[PDB]
């Protein structure tokens, strides 16, 4: 079946590598990291944070209005 | 599905709907049968001699 | 249609497959009639298609993004893969309606 | 030509005793070797 | 309407805290001089107490203070005996029918589970404990019911058990209700959970092997990973 | 000579499945869940065989065997809680599955994406009668109010309720019958899970890009393997940490009274990961509508892959499809928490919207959504 | 002069049933010291509290 | 001499507390509303859940120092 | 186009292993008991199944649970003696299957 042998037919690609033992395994961790980790959160934060601010400003409302059901209501008590 | 809206598939269907009824028969039978309904084993004339 | 061109392009930038120095062609879903259209390119075209999607592999793998300078262009993006494509489904829809007969 | 291509450098990666250029490898493969493999004993060990 | 209980700095709510088993010593007193008149632990027995508030002999002879009924002897009738640590708390009542007699109908429930069975454990507990109040305006309580704002529909049928100088601790720690409520509530917690220090211990461990883990697999992982990380790949058409 | 690994059976079997495999050499932290399922469903055998070592199923002896398992057996509250937990960290990992597969258009293998239905549906199950087995209030009323849920069925929901019950009401044949099925549906389960692999290696594992990635795969050994090691204890530190310092999170405090069929708790709600379906069950004031309801929200992953009009397979190069699906997520969240809470005047009519608004964006929003991002790209 | 990361492997790492052997003796060793060390830092936390603080006092 | 337990001292304590004493005034005001009338239905349950809240928050967070 | 059966992957498993396998064309009935003892197996395992949904494992109740399946399970006699009698003829089949192998050589496997 699909086998590293025969899975697709590429031409002119180099690929330079270095071993394990001749490379830092964190190799500007962090001075690399923060911005890529900013510039991913900046890209993704418009499409995933809306819809859980509008979750919990309903379940803030949704929350508030049950309490409010729950309190006694003075009108029903005038006479 | 509009690859199967043509004039020989009407013709494919008119082909297998006698066998596709004589399918569904072999299943309600089999789901009387089976299940012993005796909503419609009352009206089989022999089999309702049971309950 | 001013404001079509620019919502248009306002979309290819958010879709950031251009950011992977990607081309709108090499996105596409191969299904059957893809696979055979990408089966017909020419050999350059082939190979270049494969190339940037393994570039662009290698970039995501990394979690990094393609040089600001060196993201495709809307207005230079070519839709090689596009008559391929059409000449095939077209080939597939003439079999299909002689099915249909 | 096949004699062209250059291998891009890779300094900002190696470790620090292979960065000189001049200096064998063979100096400091044990040392390099022993601290991979000592992450991975301690690793080990905690497993 | 119904009120929660507040959160009261108990001594075992730390992240690694344990619990007082000196306070655990006074909630038992508490329970044997108590609730356990009324109210039942069917699944904690005496030898749970060895390692916990009270040394091998010390169980042993709190045990030998309460008749059990044991089996059948060789005439085929039950007999009493003094009583074993292998033996659980003794029930109150032979079956929940005569319990809800003596209680007005009410049954008083088993408190071997109590602080994990309602809904704010052990500050759940103190709150209805140390909270009969004299019903408010409105209020009209049947024969036999008592206001506890915490209990559920504020009716409650348990008269309030506990009180200044209801028992006199061994410790020698003043009797205080809140004091009595405390202890009582920390034994109830130990009761729920027999295992909670045990736990935290296990916890404190697996966060410390944890914290030397991660790293160090993590450090594997991009050592295997730094081959493809580092990887320049070249496009070299003729 | 040859090499054993590439030669012997069943050593071709394993390496074709977990040594020597392609796998894409960009696939995220999102494809290690799958792995992690098997652990958890791993764990979930050995933990849950070293309870069967303990629990009997019968009524006057399950709650006190139960008591005896997390009371007197060595480490039992150890395996009993690790029980709990890991079914709630099983369900975590399915959804979050389920939501790599919606969001990366994973459906498209569509013999993988039925078998995982099936999956999904026998873990439900699963766990469902795995819960009842301790009979406490909660389990037993959970079981009562899930099981009449088939009532509703027409002309044939009485005399399968009655059958399934095994008599006139959730009782000890009730929980003997469960105990049986929790015992030998993981078994099945894990016969599903390798169908899932076979199906899934036959064309190989997707991508985040959505694109084929043939001329870029890694061996799954060297890199996976250790990915999925380390994606494995960062899963094992979460459990533990929920096994150790809040066993009773995720659990409900009324399940620690032993079972009165003569006394309903004070409020009657399933293990949070049903709570959203329950949520749907209750948005229908009809009964057959609401199980009709609560059947279709799973079975609307049946339907995913028919549903895709998008010339892209993946939502990475898709922003509005993107805020579609994370619309989809907190509106499931919504459906959670609403299924958590009682049935009055905000959360009926808010459940009944988030209900609407879910089968809404599966099936309308999502497709029309696609194809103007289709017109948008000018194919 | 070898670092001590080098004398490490050409001693202990480079031979993989050496490498065994020397993980098998670590793990002895930092089970029971790390198993010694978390004890003495929950007894600390918890100083007072647990019975072995308070044995003492009802022990005959 | 009568063993003085802390639990009066704080809750008397909190008492004296803007929350306890606007929830007090406010529980005396439907005090009076409900003894004013004859046979109202009103209640001062909630009134005086308002009052117990604060002040057992109050006594949560002062009482567990005095106690041994 | 190709055949379903001998290209869909469990299909080809199924087909390779049940529905096209080459075998020899003179084994005798000897060679049929392996196929009854996945039988038996099979049975073992419903059967079983089916006693597990009344058989409670406590010494206080397992015996009587045993005789409640005896009594007054429908057919819970059946399917008790079809178990304990099925186990007898796993064990008679898999003695034959043993003595098989041992007489045609088959341990050569
Ligand atoms: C006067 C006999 C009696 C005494 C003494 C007694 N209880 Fe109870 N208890 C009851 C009864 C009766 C109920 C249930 C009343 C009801 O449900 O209306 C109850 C209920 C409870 C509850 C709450 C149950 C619930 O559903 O909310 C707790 C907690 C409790 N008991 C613990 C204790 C503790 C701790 C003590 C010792 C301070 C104690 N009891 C002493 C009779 C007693
Ligand atoms: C995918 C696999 C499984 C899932 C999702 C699952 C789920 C559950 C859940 C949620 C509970 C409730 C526990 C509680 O609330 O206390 C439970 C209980 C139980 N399960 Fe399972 N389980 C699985 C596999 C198994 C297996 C394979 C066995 C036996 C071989 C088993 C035996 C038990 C037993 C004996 C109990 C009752 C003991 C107890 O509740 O503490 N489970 N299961
Ligand atoms: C017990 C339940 C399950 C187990 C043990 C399981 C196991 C796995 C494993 C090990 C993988 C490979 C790792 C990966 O690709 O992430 C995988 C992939 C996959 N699973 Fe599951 N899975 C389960 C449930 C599900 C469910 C509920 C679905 C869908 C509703 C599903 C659909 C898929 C798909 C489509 C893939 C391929 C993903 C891709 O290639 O992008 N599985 N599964
Ligand atoms: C190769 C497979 C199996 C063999 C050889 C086997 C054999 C036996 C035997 C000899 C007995 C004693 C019956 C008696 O003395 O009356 C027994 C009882 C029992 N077995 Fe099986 N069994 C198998 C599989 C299973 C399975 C898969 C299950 C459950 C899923 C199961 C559940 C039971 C139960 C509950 C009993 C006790 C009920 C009774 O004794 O009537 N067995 N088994």
């Amino acid at each position: 079946g699909r086998e590293f042998g025969h899975l697709t037919r590429m031409r002119h690609v180099i690929t330079y590598s270095l071993s394990p033992f001749e490379q830092r395994a964190f190799p500007h961790y962090f001075t690399k990291g923060i911005p890529n980790v900013l510039r991913r959160t900046r890209a993704c934060i418009l499409r995933v944070a809306p819809p859980f601010v509008v979750f919990y400003l309903v379940y803030t409302w949704g929350t508030q209005e049950f309490e409010k059901s729950k309190r006694k209501n003075p009108a029903a008590y005038e006479n | 599905l509009s690859r199967f809206l043509g004039p020989r598939y009407r013709e494919l269907a008119r082909n297998w709907i006698p066998t596709a009824s004589m399918w569904g028969a072999v299943g309600a039978v089999g789901l009387v049968w089976a299940t012993d309904w005796r909503l419609i084993l009352d009206w089989v004339p022999y089999i309702n001699g049971k309950f | 249609s001013k404001w079509l061109e620019g919502i248009r392009k306002w979309y290819y930038n958010a879709a950031g497959f251009n950011k992977l120095g990607l081309m709108r062609d090499d996105t596409i879903y191969e299904d059957d009639d893809v696979k055979e259209a990408i089966r017909r390119l020419p050999e350059n075209l082939y190979n270049d298609r494969v190339f940037r999607i393994k570039r662009a592999l290698d970039l995501t793998m990394r979690q990094q993004i393609l040089p600001k300078e060196q993201w495709t262009k809307y207005e230079e993006d070519k839709f090689y893969l596009e008559p391929y494509l059409k000449e095939v489904i077209r080939e597939r829809k003439e079999r299909e309606e002689w099915a249909k007969k | 030509s096949h004699t062209d291509i250059r291998v891009p450098d890779f300094s900002d990666y190696r470790r620090a005793e292979v960065l000189d250029s001049t200096k064998s490898s063979k100096e400091s493969s044990d040392a390099r070797k022993g601290f991979s493999y000592l992450i991975t004993a301690t690793t080990t060990v905690g497993v | 309407l119904e009120l929660h209980a507040p959160s009261y700095p108990w001594s075992h709510r730390g992240l690694l805290s344990s619990l007082d088993h000196t306070s655990i010593r006074r909630g038992f007193q508490v329970y044997k001089q108590v609730c356990s008149s009324c109210h039942s632990m069917d699944y904690v027995a005496y030898r749970h107490l060895v390692g916990v508030c009270y040394t091998e002999e010390e169980a042993k002879a709190l045990a030998e203070e309460v008749e059990v009924q044991d089996g059948p002897n060789e005439d085929g009738e039950m007999f009493m005996r003094p009583g074993k640590l292998s033996d659980y708390f003794p029930k109150p009542y032979p079956n929940p029918e005569a319990a809800r007699a003596a209680n007005n109908g009410a049954l008083p429930p088993d408190l071997s589970y109590i602080v994990r069975a309602r809904h704010g454990g052990e500050d759940y507990v103190f709150s209805l404990l140390t909270g009969y109040c004299e019903p408010p305006t409105g209020v009209s309580l049947r024969e036999g019911l008592y206001f506890n704002p915490y209990f559920p529909g504020q009716a409650i049928a348990m008269a309030p058990p506990i009180y200044n100088e209801v028992l006199e601790f061994d410790d020698g720690t003043p009797a205080t209700m809140s004091q009595v409520a405390k202890d009582v509530c920390t034994f109830l917690r130990w009761a729920s959970e027999p295992e909670h220090d045990h736990r935290k211990r296990m916890g404190l461990k697996m966060l410390m092997m944890m914290g030397l883990l991660l790293p160090l697999v993590y450090a594997m992982k991009r050592h295997k990973w730094s081959v493809l990380k580092s990887r320049k790949l070249a496009y070299r058409p003729p | 000579m040859t090499n054993i690994r590439k030669s012997h059976p069943l050593m071709k079997i394993i390496n074709n499945a977990f040594i020597d495999l392609p796998a894409p050499s960009n696939i995220s932290s999102w494809w290690n869940f799958g792995s992690l399922l098997g652990i958890c469903l791993i764990l979930q055998i050995l933990t849950g065989l070293f309870l069967a070592m303990h629990y009997t199923s019968d009524t006057t002896t399950a709650f006190s065997s139960v008591t005896h398992i997390c009371r007197d057996v060595n480490y039992g509250w150890v395996i009993r809680y690790l029980h709990a937990n890991g079914a709630s960290m099983f369900f975590i990992c399915l959804f979050i599955h389920v939501g790599r597969g919606l969001y990366y258009g994973s459906y498209m293998f569509l013999e993988t994406w039925n078998i995982g239905v099936v999956l999904l549906f026998t873990v439900m199950a699963t766990a469902f009668m795995g819960y009842v087995l301790p009979w406490g209030q909660m389990s037993f009323w959970g079981a009562t109010v899930i099981t009449n849920l088939l009532s509703a069925i027409p002309y044939i929901g009485t005399d399968l309720v009655e059958w399934i019950w095994g008599g006139f009401s959730v009782d000890k044949a009730t929980l003997t019958r469960f105990f049986a099925f929790h015992f030998i549906l993981p078994f099945i389960i894990t016969a599903l899970a390798a169908v899932h692999l076979l199906f899934l290696h036959e064309t190989g594992s997707n991508n985040p890009t959505g694109i084929s990635s043939d001329m870029d795969k890694i061996p799954f050994h060297p890199y996976y393997t250790i990915k999925d090691i380390l994606g494995a204890l960062f899963m094992m530190l979460i459990l533990l940490i929920l096994v150790l310092f809040s066993p009773d999170l995720l659990g409900d405090p009324d399940n620690y009274t032993p079972a009165n069929p003569l006394n309903t708790p004070p409020h009657i709600k399933p293990e949070w990961y049903f709570l959203f379906a329950y949520a749907i069950l209750r948005s229908i004031p009809n009964k057959l509508g609401g199980v009709l309801a609560l059947v279709a929200s799973i079975l609307i992953l049946i339907l995913m892959p028919m549903l895709h009009t998008s010339k892209q397979r993946s939502m990475m190069f898709r922003p509005l499809s993107q805020c579609l699906f994370w619309m989809l997520v907190a509106d499931l969240i919504t459906l959670t928490w609403i299924g958590g809470q009682p049935v009055e005047h905000p959360f009926i009519i808010i459940g009944q919207l988030a209900s609407i608004l879910y089968f809404l964006i599966i099936l309308v929003l999502m497709p029309i959504t696609s194809i103007i991002e289709n017109n948008l790209l000018k194919w | 002069a070898p670092t001590l990361t080098a004398r490490l492997y050409s001693l202990l790492f480079r031979r993989t049933s050496t490498f065994a052997l020397t993980i098998a003796v670590g793990a002895l060793f930092f089970e029971r010291a790390f198993d010694q060390g978390a004890d003495a830092i929950y007894e600390h936390i918890n100083q007072g509290k647990l019975w072995k603080h308070i044995k003492h006092k009802y022990e005959n | 001499e009568e063993l003085v337990d802390p639990l009066t001292t704080v809750r008397e304590q909190c008492e004296q507390i803007e929350k306890c004493i606007k929830a007090r005034e406010r529980l005396e005001l439907c005090d009076q509303r409900v003894s004013s009338r004859s046979q109202t239905e009103e209640d001062c349950t909630e009134e005086l859940f308002d009052f117990l809240h604060a002040r057992d928050h109050c006594v949560a967070h002062k009482l567990f120092n005095s106690l041994k």
